[PDB]
RNA sequence: GCUUGAGUCUCGUAGAGGGGGGUAGAAUUCCAGGUGUAGCGGUGAAAUGCGUAGAGAUCUGGAGGAAUACCGGUGGCGAAGGCGGCCCCCUGGACGAAGACUGACGCUCAGGUGCGAAAGCGUGGGGAGCAAACAGGAUUAGAUACCCUGGUAGUCCACGCCGUAAACGAUGUCGACUUGGAGGUUGUGCCCUUGAGGCGUGGCUUCCGGAGCUAACGCGUUAAGUCGACCGCCUGGGGAGUACGGCCGCAAGGUUAAAACUCAAAUGAAUUGACGGGGGCCCGCACAAGCGGUGGAGCAUGUGGUUUAAUUCGAUGCAACGCG
């Protein structure tokens, strides 16, 4: 979660949060408890991941 | 006044508004500025521009403390936050840490229903 | 413009000063295909402009037009189902094209006697940037300055 | 009698199988306090709402309830419903390896009995979040809706009831046989284990496909192929899974289950097109960028209407209206 750097620093370059929290994990927990849509969203996500 | 010389910039980016609170390392607030309090009410208070002018305006109003070092703590998602920390090192601050402190439940409370828009 | 990227046609420069800039200014002023009339108006008006300001001809014109050129202008998007007025940087040819259109339009708005006096007084009011075309430029810049939040 | 079906014993393996008890960490809400100050929240935009009685932000301390991120996987377990932190206790099943034992003890099953999501019901608790009802704000022609702000039952626990779901692989159970390929998961044997190998042999499971079948779509060794055993159910659409009666249920209702009348269709799958406020690519003064008009005035001319003895007939969205 943290970053620090010594005096050679210019830019933020914190892409630790395109790794874990920001993009998916908080936008996922904005909306409803189903049990049902996730079983089919994961079903078609794993059925789309195919050659 | 009171001459703290190090603080924390808690930026609270949400989808509708970013609210920047500059405090000390004890956690006592020294002065805040919101994107909605800088003109541009409404669809324009959730933009990176509004967040950066919110952060410029929060860098003002803590001149009475002589803050040079600060950590940055970032909550929430938002069109803000990224631009926000930029405005902080456009205001002479030595930005030391950038932590992202978004609250994530370990499957806690049930989130609200919504949005069949 | 759907498909066709275009060239542009070359205008003959001004027959008194060799200025294609001022040639496009007499084309912006021209009505009903009467070019002789419009260049008479431009020569009279800029001649009294050069006599009044005492500078010279087309540097008095170039100053009076430099005060009315827009910096950035608003522009509609309609991308996310919403009406945004985004600010966008004006191209130089469009920059002085808008400058001349605002000078000429504001000069047609004025209430003096002859067109050479309306436009000579409009360029003179734009030399110390207090006329109507500068209020059009400040108006455009208030729109693009208020809506700066979209880039 | 016999062991190739079924079962017992020995040793292990994997597992969100079940029931009871405890605990942990993040987060939400509330309460008390510090800093601090003008907004916060919300939306397509807003407003209701909260806020100078000091909100929101931020830090500290506390309480409480529910759910258990990451692992997490067309992964696993379960007859099905379903089961997801970690630990203990009680407990069910499955699978594998070698050997021993019983010796057809088997398969299916009407009535019967049990289990059976969610909502609901009863009694007693609990109540943080979420949220039917409800209230307010918007949107709209209206808006008893979608959106916003609140919000009660309920969701959670104990015991009892209900007894249903698109309770679905829309595929009853058990057994046998019939070309293949790529995986996943869990055992086990053999070989230099010369490593994240090589060769087999089981259990469960995913995707694609051969013959075959199928109205087609598709199924395809986990069959919808080729057979056998037993059960359940169907007989045109509507009326109607309704009424009456019976049984069950506290009720809601559940189950069993018609007829009169009425139609000549209702239906399945696939084809061609058209359409979509579906998707991709592309064009045209289509939009955009501009310039000049029309709609306002007077007149010209055409039309509708009205008038008239007649105001000849035809043209009438675009593509009729100085048109024939």
């Amino acid at each position: 979660i943290k970053v620090r750097e010594n005096e050679p620093f210019d830019v933020a370059l914190r892409r630790f949060k395109r790794s874990c929290e920001k993009a998916g994990v908080l936008a996922e927990v904005r909306r409803r408890e189903f049990y049902e849509k996730p079983t089919t969203e994961r079903k078609r996500a794993k059925a789309s991941a195919v050659k | 006044r009171k001459q703290v010389s190090d603080g924390v910039a808690h930026i609270h980016a949400s989808f509708n508004n970013t609210i920047v609170t500059i405090t000390d390392r004890q956690g006592n607030a020294l002065g805040w500025a919101t994107a909605g309090g800088s003109g541009f009410r409404g669809s324009r208070k959730s933009t990176p521009f509004a967040a950066q002018v919110a952060a410029e305006r929060c860098a003002d109003a803590v001149k009475e403390y002589g803050i040079k070092n600060l950590e940055v703590m970032v909550k929430g998602p938002g069109p803000g936050r990224e631009s926000t920390i930029r405005a902080l090192n456009a205001a002479g601050f030595r930005i030391t840490n950038i932590t992202d402190v978004t609250p994530i439940p370990h499957n806690g409370c049930r989130p609200p229903k919504k949005r069949r828009v | 413009p759907r498909r066709r990227v275009i060239g542009q046609r070359k205008i003959l420069p001004d027959p008194k000063f060799g200025s294609e800039l001022l040639a496009k200014f007499v084309n912006i002023l021209m009505v009903d295909g009467k070019k002789s009339t419009a260049e008479s108006i431009v020569y009279s008006a800029l001649e009294t402009l050069a006599q009044r300001s005492g500078k010279s001809e087309l540097e008095a014109f170039e100053v009076a037009l430099e005060n009315v050129r827009p910096t950035v202008e608003v522009k509609s998007r309609r991308v996310g189902g919403s009406t945004y007025q985004v600010p966008v940087e004006v191209r130089p040819v469009r920059r002085n094209a808008l400058a001349m259109r605002w000078i000429v339009e504001a000069a047609r708005k004025r209430g003096d006697k002859s067109m050479a006096l309306r436009l000579a007084n409009e360029l003179s009011d734009a030399a110390e940037n207090k006329g109507t075309a500068v209020k059009k430029r400040e108006d455009v810049h208030r729109m693009a300055e208020a809506n700066k939040a979209f880039a």
